[PDB]
Order: structure tokens, then sequence, then C-alpha cells
């Protein structure tokens, strides 16, 4: 589909991690070298021979969705180490979130990517990403003062940001079109451009008066005062 | 689930290496203020009025104490609490009462608020020596000594145990059971006690502040750990 | 054990958005200041020891309470070089600019200036420079020790007193 096709296909990698202990068992079978934590001896090689086909070419397209288990969870251990020499973000679904309600439960924080760089996503969508993230961080700064400090003593700004942190937590919910058959939202799909400015304005504070609850799974921020008017 | 909840685990370690080490100086401070204080006893104690007689009862004068540059818990927060309640019972005229309001803490309040303040004596000091409030006290003396007050008043934050402090409000001008130095030293007496209280005050919310730090790093734990 | 020296770049700095993620802290260059003309050498020596004592004081972050002690005169013009050292991608600076600048903050002129503020500050310090000032500038691509300072000072002044903070 990338090559025949031209499209920008997806490919999900369950368990890639599996596949590098296949690789392990089979070179033992071979009778191997192997490294000295168990490994193939071609580790690396065999990982990027199968990594290095996931591109964008000209015609464009495979973008891999690889999901990394690795039940010893370090993820020092040479397996893990090497996938992630390929890895170019990582999402981080988090327990803690989900049984908070957000439903994608990606961690905010914890889930990166090397092209949120301004020279892949422009200066200003890099800037209101660079800027939620610093609210969430400071949220959960603040969160530690209160707890060691409690409430008393926080800055009126402080205090303000904290408001924004809670309603940018839940604007980063969203409904989605699978879930549909079950919640029945229906589903909403939010291009960047939309995300970035409804990001934008929330940091800006063009929606402080706003219910906290009312960006909990909406779409674009223009969904988000539709339900300012409920409750 | 593995790097910024170290944030969250280093930034409240380093806010632990700073409450404790300011719960050392809120002693080392706020106990020399006990001493710079049993010294004023002495010449405290050495004692119809140029009209510091009862007399009513118009417009009235309220200096209230605070600290500038406060991290000691409530006791600041509890003052401002009670001038703000007990003159909501005292207001129901416009003559606006009129503060005077010695440190910061307290200023800023009575100037996002409304209330408003004639006067907002900079920075405080914590001696707090002899020239100091020789101003607020002496032009809050000289605000009744010709005539815009029919009464004086503190608000004190009055020291019981370091451990504890309640917000007081004493009457300074209208005496009770030429010479009205007694006025501008009673505010000493005062502005001293109220010193002793914000540190007796502020150690204590800095050792609460060291354990709630400990505890809290010991839950953030778990999490550094295990995924 | 083999190389002269490392560049660590920290994990943390990167994903707080600090770039370069450099950790200048443990990052040596055993060669030092030998690979590194007079005007640097010197600007930096002093920048080194800076924000040495803004790691210790670092812990107090969001507490400016110590007055004017080892405080705001420490603390608040470390944050301003922490500014300095920040850099976009693909954004070399030649030395002469980079010593300009360094020298602004260094020599406090940064100090009367917000935080928030440094960054374009300094972009603008030296576009100044490049356009009006280049006689200095060129003098440091000469020999480069940078000096007629206080006419320096001057000239600097002279797009000095902020003006847009």
């Amino acid at each position: 589909f990338r090559d025949r096709e031209g499209q920008d296909v997806l490919l999900f990698i369950d368990n890639i991690f599996r596949f590098t202990q296949a690789g392990s068992e089979v070179s033992a079978l071979l009778g191997r070298m192997p490294s000295a934590v168990g490994y193939q001896p071609t580790l690396a090689t065999e990982m990027g021979q199968l990594q290095e086909r996931i591109t964008s070419t000209k015609k464009g397209s495979i973008t891999s969705i690889q999901a990394i288990y690795v039940p010893a969870d370090d993820y020092t251990d040479p397996a893990p180490a090497t996938t992630f020499a390929h890895l170019d973000a990582t999402t981080n679904l988090e327990r803690k979130l989900a049984e908070m309600g957000i439903y994608p439960a990606v961690d905010p924080l914890a889930s990166t990517s090397r092209i949120l760089s301004p020279a892949v996503v422009g200066e200003e969508h890099y800037r209101v990403a660079r800027g939620v993230q610093q609210v969430l961080q400071r949220y959960n700064d603040l969160q530690d003062i209160i707890a060691i400090l409690g409430m008393d003593e926080l800055s009126d700004e402080d205090k303000l940001i904290v408001a924004r942190a809670r309603k940018i937590q839940r604007f980063l919910s969203q409904p989605f079109h699978v879930a549909e058959q079950f919640t029945g939202m229906p589903g909403k799909y939010v291009p960047v451009k939309e995300t970035v400015r409804g990001f934008k304005e929330i940091l800006e504070g063009k929606h402080d008066n706003l219910p906290e609850e009312a960006f909990y799974m909406v779409g674009t921020i223009d969904e988000a005062v539709e339900k300012a008017k409920k409750l | 689930g593995m790097r910024e909840i170290k944030r969250r685990i280093r930034s409240v370690k380093n806010t632990r290496q700073i409450t404790k080490a300011m719960k050392m100086v809120a002693a080392a401070k706020l106990r020399r203020a006990q001493e710079t204080a049993e010294n004023a006893r002495p010449y405290a104690d050495k004692i119809s009025h140029p009209m510091l007689e009862a007399r009513p009862v118009k417009k009235t004068g309220y200096m209230v104490i605070t600290s500038d540059r406060g991290l000691a818990g409530p006791y600041n927060a509890n003052i401002l609490r009670l001038v703000s309640k007990t003159i909501e019972e005292r207001h129901q005229s416009k003559d606006e009462y009129v503060i005077f309001a010695v440190g910061r803490k307290g200023r800023d309040f009575f100037k996002k608020r409304g209330y408003p303040v004639v006067e907002e004596v900079t920075g405080i000091s914590d001696t707090p020596s002899l020239t100091e409030i020789q101003d607020i006290a002496q032009s809050a003396i000289g605000m009744f000594a010709d005539e815009t007050f029919d009464k004086l008043t503190i608000f004190y934050n009055e020291f019981v145990s370091p451990i504890v402090q309640r917000p007081v409000e004493k009457q300074l001008l209208p005496l009770t059971s030429l010479l009205p130095k007694y006025a501008e030293t009673l505010i000493y007496s005062a502005l001293l006690d109220a010193k002793a209280s914000e540190f007796g005050a502020r150690m204590t919310a800095m050792g609460n502040a060291t354990d709630n730090a400990t505890e809290m790093l010991e839950t953030l734990t778990l999490q550094f750990n295990r995924a | 054990s083999i190389t002269d020296g490392q560049i660590f770049l920290e994990s943390d700095l990167f994903y707080s958005g600090v770039r370069p993620a450099v950790n200048v802290g443990i990052s040596v260059s055993r060669v030092g200041g030998a690979a590194q003309i007079k005007a640097m050498k010197k600007v930096a020596g002093t920048l080194r020891l800076d924000l040495a004592q803004y790691r210790e004081l670092q812990a107090f972050a969001q507490f400016g309470s110590d007055l004017d002690k080892a405080t705001q005169a420490k603390l608040n013009r470390g944050e301003r070089t922490v500014e300095i050292l920040k850099q976009d991608e693909h954004k070399p600076m030649p030395v002469e600019e980079q010593v300009i600048s360094i020298y602004a903050v260094t020599n406090g002129f940064m100090d009367d200036i917000p935080v928030e503020d440094v960054r374009r500050f300094e972009e603008e310090l030296l576009s100044f420079m490049r356009a009006n000032k280049d006689s200095l500038l060129d003098h440091i691509r000469q020999t480069g020790e940078l000096p007629d300072t206080k006419e320096l000072d001057a000239a600097i002044e002279e797009f000095k007193k902020g003006f847009t903070p």
C-alpha cells in the first residue's frame, strides 16, 4: 500500500519485544554466540532489518505503532534498548488517567515525540504544546506544594494556572468513533490546526470562566462552550 | 512513569531542603525577638488626658499587623480573616475605617480589595529596633491627636505558645486603667509581640512543612520503582 | 577514558524543552580554554562560577524570600544566565556574537531586565551590533580579546535602558 497504491499505511506490531525474543530462540537453535545476556549476536541487525523497512519513502507511507511490553520491566535490557533506538515517539497509556475518566488515557507528560520541533510542527503548535506541558508540569509542582504547605499561601496566579491545568487535562480527552457503539458521543476527529488553537485559548485565559467539566469529552474548543451550558 | 514523577520527587526533595532550613531560622530569628521583647518590659513598665479619655465615636482607625515576606502557615491569613469579619459589622457606613497596614502581606490584601489604607509601612525588620514605626505609630497617634480618629486599634497577632498564636485586636489610643509615648510604646509592645508570633507561627509551619515533605515523598517513591 | 572530555546531555533537560539539553555541571573539556580565544576565555571564566552557584540555590526555586543576602543577587541573575545558554536548533552563533551576548549578561546588563525577556534582549542586542557596533565585533574577529571595554559597556547601554521590557 505504500509502494503500489502510494498511501500512508499504519502497521501495528503487538509485542515487538516478543519478536526480538523469537530472534534469540532461533539463534540458539542455530548454535550461535550468544550475547552475555542471552540474546542473539544479531539482535540489532535483525531489528534494523525489520525497522528500516518501516519508513517514509518518496511515494511516502508506513508508520508503525509498536506495543512494547517486556515482562521484566527493565527497559535497559538489550531487547528493549534496541527497539528504542528506532522509536520516534512514545505513547503512554496510564491506568491513573483511565480510572480518572480521561479515556484516550495518554500521559501528556510521559508521552513524547522527536518531531515535536518547531521545525516540524511550526513555532505556534510547538509553543502551545510546550505551553500545555509547562502548565501540566506546574500543576504537579503545586500539587506537591498544597500537599506540604496547604492551599494556604497559593499565589492567585498559581491558584489560577491550576484551574487551567484541570481544563487542559480534560480538553485532552475526546470521544472516539470506535467507542460510539458503547458511549456514542459520537466520535470526534480534531485537526491539529484546531487542537493547537484550542489549547492556545485555554492557555491565554480565554475560557477561565467556563466550568471545568465542560472540556471533558468534546472535540474542538467550539464544542466546549456548547457544553458550558449544562449544570 | 519513569521520568517526571522523579521531577515531582526531586522538587519535593528540594522543598524539603529549604522548609527545614527555614524552620531552623524561624526559631533562630523569632526567639531573639523575645529578647528584644522582654527588654521593652523595663521601660514598658516605668509608668481628662490630652484627650485620650473616652470620647465618641465617628471615624475610627485600624492598624493591622502582618508579616511581610511571609511563609508562616495561616498566621497572616487568619488575621486578615478577622479584620475582614469584624469590620463587616462596623461598615454599614462609608467612613471606610482606614487601616495602617504594617507588613507587606496585609498591605497587598488591602490594596486588592478596597479598604483602603492611609499608610503602608514598607519592610517590617525582625529586630525591629527604635527607628522603624515611630512613623506609623507616631502618625497613627497623630491622627487621634487632632482628631480624625475617635479611636485607634491594632490587629496584633498575639503570641501564646510557639505552637499557637491568636488573632487579637486591642484598642490603643482611647486609654484604659504630654505623655502619650505610652501609646507609641504600646505599639512597640504589639509590633514586638507580632513578631515572635509570626516566626513562632513560622517554624511550626516549617516543621509541619518538613514532615509533610518526607511523608509525601515516601508516597511518591512507590512510583519511582513499580510501574 | 579515551576521549579528552565529554558533553553530557541530560534527558530531563531535553523534555523540559531546555536546548541544548547540555549538563554543563558534569560536562567538561580536558583541553580547556587552551582552545578558546582570549575574549571568550575571559567572559566565560566568571560564568563557570556563575551558574555553579545557581546550581545550589536552584533548590529554592519558586520561593524568593531570602531578600538581600546570597539571594536575587546570585539566584535571580543565575536564572538570567541559563537563558542565554538556551539556543535554537541549527542556529550556530559566531564566536563574536556569543562573546558579546555572554558579556552582556555576565556584566549585569540583564539584571534590570526581566527573565522571560532575556532571550529576546540577546537576540536583539546582537542584531543591533551587527549593523552598528561592527567595529567592536570585527575587533574580536581580529585577534579576538574583545577589549575597548567601557566603550563596550557604553555601546551596550546605548542599546540598553531596555525601552521594551
